[PDB]
């Protein structure tokens, strides 16, 4: 009815919601919850505050604005957002059109009701494309949290320029967007007790960018206790666009555009304070290709090293851990370069291996044994005459540099070191009017399916018209994740219950073994997934920088 | 909060190091981090470690100092430190730092020979060092591509080979690996050298006993391994799988003697010898104890006919086996009454039961084949002792039924107690009967799914709450009728005492302010509150899940310690609530200079002492402050009052100690006092 809930800093009134959908029971929702202060004035580029407390009843009954970005084709990158976000961007920019500096707010849904009692479990969904722009607006928790029977918390952090500028010293350490979700975790914990949830038990997730997210704050000693799981779908914190390197390098062009480039550092960043942030936002930079200018840099506290040398060496907490990547990744990849045969030229294929090549290993000397070596792997000698073929394999060649080779290095340290770990590939998608026939399940097409779309029919949002099978692999999918999250094994304790899941056990990730989940209409445990793929990027390419 | 300030640590380099965020350290030295920290009111600080609970260099070191010791550090004591500190205030600080003990062992030197024109020998050098290592290869002169030398695949700098691609007289010398570690950590390079000559050659085993060996219990066994080549002469070494070789097995070196040997004692021994030069020789001899165990039969009625029972014009099964190490030898003999059988009552040796089962069938049961069958198992001439299975049919025989006896369904018992499950079954023969948990997949007492038992009682020693669940039990499918097992389930509570909450509570109020307690049971069987009893002060007091009392007036005669004893028809558990409207202690602020030198003479100086009140408005204001100084060398104190004008949650408060010793220390005690009087004093000591 009316949700009222007394937290540590105030009473807070929520908005009861039905869904489309006669089994699902309804939720509540507790909108534009503030669990951080005002990041404005001296407390831009700064750590986030505690939020203040209020002596009436605020109410939760809507989304409060989003962080500052400029997603209205403002030369933004399509080949890290998910597709389902840039071939719907008139509906997207409705859910951005309203903004302010003060954004550190969240959105918490709570089921109304199943089997096993006690505190339910708490999933927080991290979002993220390429740290410039989003939302957790986007993404309705309702379904989760009432088929699977746990408390979902969608997250709004700072953003781009305002959430990741760094001078690469004391001026501007970055990484506050890292900071605004980590006490959005310490908010949780600390709060969610008196919504019914479980601090005990908090897994965060996250898509694209929001994957890598979830992984470097696994890396952080900051999460220690805040929370027990982790899932990342489609990202890690070892790929070419998960971290800022040269951040430095891109704060000064920023000041330049504005008139604050000066000498002092620290000067620099008082200046950037003094302007207003639609001036920052608003100005052109651009990164390397395949890299980021504005993100999570490696500030030695935050991030204590490298992600890589951290991994290799241990130096991280054993979560349990679920992660997976899509058959088709990099459909944007190659969708710009495909003729109206929908098929690739080898010319075009050359140069898009060469752009590949110079733009990730900008080695000098051997660049093109490693551009000849690449071309020959993807290229299928059985039918190495076909343009289609070919846009197959160039499109892998990028999923797999990308998303697959990373995940796996991920999967592997984290188990060897003890870490329970599931892993996943997603070969299923709803291919709406906008996509190519041709496409496999892209990236970000996963999301529908663990947020259980299909079951309240087509969204504005996604507008596929979602099938039986849909709704049955929808279903699959969200018992698996809260499976993982109510006791850190996706077989526990909801059975699949015609389901071709009904006796599917998913077996844990092993460096020897490397058992995953094949994710479709037909699904099976299978091993070593494109075992001599990822090896390739793994072991072999490495090899030939000379040591 | 206007002086609260938010911790902040750093952490500080000490002890032994070498030559930014990383502190390396040579191994054997010892490690000293310190980590300083500053906020108000002063944040605690521990050093911890993050490692991959499952491999390598991992420890579980949560320590309670501002300062991390690691004497005569270790490889795995390496890894990354977090110096955690809070103090309520604000997000807790943290700094990392990466220890990176550094070492160089001893390198390994081992070589590999190998149309048909020119003979190739590869020298593989080997070594375990942090950082990675450097390696220079010398056949007395420094050796450069003038041959080959390169790092092969999987490895991690840790290996380098030198190729020596023709193999002509004068390459016949004394190569010698060197490696290097730069010398950083002033650690020293080191040496291994290899005589290479043309009689150099890989090791070469004769063992003394066949492939495989059977034996009987008792006898013993010698084996000689001995070598047929090798230069360097290789060394030989003795193996055993499964587990470790003795007890009553002895390795003279090469000799190899089992005495007594016992059935367990069977399984593989590999004789292995190594010397550095291509792969090692290895011989293998899987050694076979005989033993036969576990006679077993089975009563299987008319399967065709769909029956469980013995009747007349049907056919009855009589099987048999037996657990035997060297399983295809064993032969069994079927006697009736004594030993016959062609028409009506035949032989079969192998159906689909367990594996070697030899089972007779009788067609047309028969009044005639109502009597006491006997099988015998037996080695063909082996000293070992026959074993035999007695298996009387008649009217009486019948399948079996289980049930519970009376009303023992569900037994409850006391954590810790012995526990007795009891199952009854019926029939002729009776089969064991084997107890398997429901309610969830676990194991037992004996650590396995299932146990067995003849007396159809399950005993548990040491019963724990973890046991507490639904038991199965059935009939064997074996000593008895092969028919679809019976079935009885049995329910298992262990009770415990119960558990409350708070179980310790400091509770603070004005004087005329009322306060109520409240006693919460969680956890214990039986879940229901016996009885609550309250108790104030040793004397009880006078008076649903859970126990509430209220202090009318929190005064100075009704201030003290509340005890709620809640308890099951098992046990006491009972919160403890401190009442009293005593002020909260004072919070030191140690983060200013302090001293003031008179005049750097008359051996006089001052302190500036400075501190907050912790929740000043959590029970009456304070009006003053006892401040006490006493100087260590004596008891006598100086005592004072400071007056409080007036204060608020994190307001500064300051007093100058005018007369110090220039050189001596003081102990510092500062009470607050409010209406109820003294509340919770606080210490500190203060030095020039
Ligand atoms: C003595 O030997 C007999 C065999 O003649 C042993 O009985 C056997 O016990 C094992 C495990 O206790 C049974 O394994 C079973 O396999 C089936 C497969 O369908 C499975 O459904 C069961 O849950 C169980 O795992 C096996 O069937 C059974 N054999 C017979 C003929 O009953 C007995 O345990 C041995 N006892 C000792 C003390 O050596
Ligand atoms: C901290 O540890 C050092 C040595 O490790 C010891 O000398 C000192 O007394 C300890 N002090 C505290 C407050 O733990
Ligand atoms: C090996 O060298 C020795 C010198 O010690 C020489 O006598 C012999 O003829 C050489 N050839 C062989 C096959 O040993
Ligand atoms: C085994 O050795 C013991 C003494 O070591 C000896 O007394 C015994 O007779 C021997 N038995 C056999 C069967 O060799
Ligand atoms: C001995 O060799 C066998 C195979 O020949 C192997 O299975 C076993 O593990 C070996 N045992 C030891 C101790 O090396
Ligand atoms: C073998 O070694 C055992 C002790 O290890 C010794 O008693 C026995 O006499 C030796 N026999 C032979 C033939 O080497
Ligand atoms: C079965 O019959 C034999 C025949 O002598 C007898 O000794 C035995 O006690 C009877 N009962 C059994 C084997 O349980
Ligand atoms: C109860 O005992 C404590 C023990 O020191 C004492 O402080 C308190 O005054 C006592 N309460 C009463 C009412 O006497
Ligand atoms: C120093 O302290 C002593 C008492 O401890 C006092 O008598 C004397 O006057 C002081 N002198 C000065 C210069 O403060």
């Amino acid at each position: 009815v009316d949700p009222l809930v007394a937290t540590n800093f105030g009473k807070i009134r929520g908005i009861k919601k039905e869904l489309n959908n006669e089994i699902l029971g309804p939720v509540i929702q507790f909108l534009g919850v503030p669990y951080a202060a005002p990041p404005t004035g001296e407390r831009r580029f700064q750590p986030p505050e505690p939020p203040s407390p209020w002596s009436d009843i605020r109410n939760a009954t809507q989304f409060a604005p989003v962080c500052p970005q400029n997603i209205i084709d403002g030369r933004l990158p399509e080949v890290m957002l998910p597709v389902w976000f840039t071939n719907n961007l008139d509906v997207v920019s409705s859910y951005v059109q309203d903004q302010s500096e003060d954004c550190l707010y969240l959105n918490i849904y709570v089921p109304t009701e199943r089997d096993s009692g006690g505190p339910k479990p708490v999933m927080v969904y991290i979002h993220g494309g390429s740290y410039m722009e989003g939302t957790g607006n986007l993404y309705d928790g309702s379904v989760l949290a009432s088929y699977g029977n746990v408390i979902v918390i969608t997250v709004n952090y700072r953003l781009g320029v305002l959430g990741f500028l760094s001078t690469g010293d004391q001026a501007a350490k970055g990484n506050y967007g890292l900071l605004d979700l980590i006490q959005a975790l310490r908010w949780t914990s600390e709060n969610i007790g008196f919504f019914g949830g479980d601090p005990l038990r908090i897994t965060v997730f996250g898509s694209g960018a929001g994957g890598s997210c979830v992984n470097l704050l696994t890396l952080s000693h900051y999460s220690e206790g805040l929370f027990q799981r982790a899932i990342a779908q489609s990202g890690t914190a070892l790929s070419s666009w998960a971290v800022s390197f040269q951040p430095a390098k891109y704060a000064r062009m920023l000041a330049t555009k504005v008139g604050c480039n000066v000498s002092d550092t620290v000067e620099l960043v008082e200046c950037l304070q003094k302007k207003p942030y639609k001036e920052l936002v608003d100005q052109d930079i651009q990164p390397a290709r395949y890299h980021i200018a504005f993100g999570p840099v490696i500030d030695g506290d935050v991030i204590p090293d490298d992600p890589q040398i951290l991994m290799e060496q241990g130096e991280f907490l054993n979560y349990d851990i679920m992660l997976g990547v899509n058959q088709g990744e990099g459909l944007k990849f190659v969708e710009n370069i495909v003729d109206s045969d929908d098929g690739i030229s080898a010319s075009d294929f050359d140069f898009a291996v060469s752009n590949f090549v110079d733009n990730l290993y900008g080695y000098p000397e051997g660049k093109d044994v490693l551009r000849e070596t690449i071309k020959f792997m993807y290229t299928d000698w059985a039918d190495r005459h076909n343009p289609e073929t070919r846009r197959k394999t160039l499109l892998a060649l990028f999923t797999d540099h990308q998303w697959v080779a990373p995940a796996v290095a991920t999967a592997d340290l984290h188990s060897n070191f003890g870490s329970p770990t599931y892993f996943y590939a997603f070969y299923h998608h709803c291919q709406t009017d906008q996509v190519p026939a041709w496409a496999d399940a892209a990236h970000g097409d996963e999301v529908p399916y663990v947020l259980g779309i299909p079951m309240i029919g087509p969204t504005e949002l996604f507008p596929c018209n979602f099938s039986k099978n849909d709704v049955m692999l929808s279903a699959v999918v969200m018992t698996y994740w809260t499976n993982f999250a109510k006791t850190g094994d996706p077989n526990q304790p909801v059975p699949q219950d015609p389901n071709r899941f009904e006796e599917v056990a998913w077996t844990r990730y092993s460096q020897k073994d490397q058992l995953y989940l094949h994710i479709g209409l037909k699904p099976r445990v299978k091993e070593h997934y494109r075992a001599n793929k990822v090896n390739l990027w793994l072991e072999l390419v490495p090899h030939l920088h000379n040591l | 909060q206007g002086v609260y300030a938010p911790a902040q640590a750093q952490i500080i380099h000490a002890g032994q190091a070498c030559v930014e965020r990383v502190y390396t350290i040579r191994e054997g030295d010892t490690l000293v981090l310190q980590c300083l920290v500053t906020g108000h009111p002063r944040p605690q600080v521990r050093w911890t470690k993050t490692a991959g609970s499952a491999s390598d260099k991992f420890q579980e070191t949560s320590v309670l100092n501002e300062t991390l010791r690691i004497e005569k550090i270790q490889r795995l004591q390496g890894g990354r430190y977090y110096c955690k500190a809070e103090n309520g205030v604000g997000v807790p600080a943290i700094k990392s730092i990466r220890v990176d003990v550094q070492y160089l062992d001893e390198p390994v030197l081992t070589v590999h020979q190998t149309f048909y024109q020119e003979k190739t020998v590869f020298l593989r050098c080997t070594v375990n060092s942090n950082p990675p290592a450097r390696f220079i290869w010398k056949r007395g002169a420094e050796t450069l591509s003038h041959v080959d030398i390169y790092e092969p695949l999987y490895t991690q700098g840790e290996t380098k080979v030198l190729k020596l691609k023709n193999l002509r007289p004068q390459d016949y010398a004394s190569y010698t690996c060197q490696v290097s570690v730069r010398n950083v950590c002033s650690i020293p390079d080191k040496s291994i050298t290899f005589q290479l000559t043309n009689t150099t050659a890989p090791p070469a085993l004769k063992l003394s006993v066949n492939e495989t060996l059977v034996v009987n219990p008792g006898d013993n066994v010698t084996m000689q391994c001995s070598l047929t080549g090798g230069d360097p002469q290789p060394e030989v070494l003795w193996s055993h799988s499964p587990g470790p070789l003795p007890p009553n097995s002895l390795v003279q070196g090469g000799n190899l003697t089992i005495w007594r040997i016992r059935v367990e004692d069977s399984g593989y021994y590999n004789c292995t010898a190594i010397n550095n030069v291509g792969n090692p020789a290895k011989k293998t001899v899987n050694l076979l104890v005989r033993s036969m165990k576990n006679a077993t039969f089975q009563i299987t009625p008319d399967v065709i006919k769909e029956s469980e029972t013995i009747q007349l014009g049907q056919d009855l099964k009589l099987s048999c086996h037996v657990d035997a190490v060297p399983q295809e030898k064993v032969v069994y003999s079927w006697y009736k009454n004594g030993k016959p059988s062609d028409r009506l009552l035949i032989t079969r040796n192998d159906p689909e039961l367990p594996p070697v089962t030899c089972s007779l069938e009788i067609i047309d049961l028969r009044f005639s084949d109502y009597g006491t069958y006997l099988c015998v198992a037996t080695f063909q001439g082996a000293p070992i002792p026959d074993l035999s299975v007695e298996v009387n049919i008649s009217s009486e025989t019948v399948p079996p039924t289980i049930s519970v006896p009376k009303g023992q369904s569900t037994i409850t018992v006391r954590e810790g107690s012995r526990a007795e499950l009891q199952c009854e079954v019926r029939g002729k023969p009776k089969p064991p009967i084997i107890w398997s948990r429901v309610d969830k997949e676990t194991p037992m007492p004996s650590g396995t799914m299932t146990v067995e038992t003849y007396d159809g009682k399950l005993r548990l020693e040491s019963v724990s709450r973890d046991m507490s669940g639904t038991y199965k039990c059935q009939t064997a499918r074996y000593n008895g009728f092969n028919i679809r097992p019976r079935e009885a389930l049995v329910q298992l509570n262990v009770q415990f005492p119960p558990v409350v909450e708070p179980a310790f509570q400091d509770v603070r109020q004005g004087m005329g302010r009322s306060v109520t307690l409240r006693c919460t049971m969680l956890k214990g069987s039986p879940m229901k509150v016996a009885t609550s009893v309250w108790r104030f002060n040793g004397t009880l007091l006078a008076q649903q899940d859970y126990s509430e009392l209220k202090v009318d007036s929190v005064s100075r005669e009704t201030s003290g310690s509340y005890e709620c004893s809640i308890s099951n028809d098992v046990g006491v558990s009972a919160c403890l609530f401190q009442v009293s409207a005593k002020a909260y202690s004072p919070e030191f602020y140690y983060d200013t200079p302090n001293p003031t030198l008179s005049q750097k003479q008359s051996k006089n100086y001052s302190y500036i002492l400075q501190w907050t009140q912790k929740e000043p408005d959590a029970v009456d204001p304070i009006l003053k402050y006892r401040l006490e100084v006493r100087q260590l060398a004596q008891r006598n104190t100086i005592q004072t009052f400071i007056p409080v004008q007036k204060m608020e949650k994190g307001l500064l408060l300051e007093h100058i100690l005018p007369n110090l010793k220039v050189p001596q220390s003081y102990e510092v005690r500062l009470t607050p006092i409010t209406s109820f009087g003294a509340g919770d004093m606080a210490a500190r000591i203060i030095r020039y």
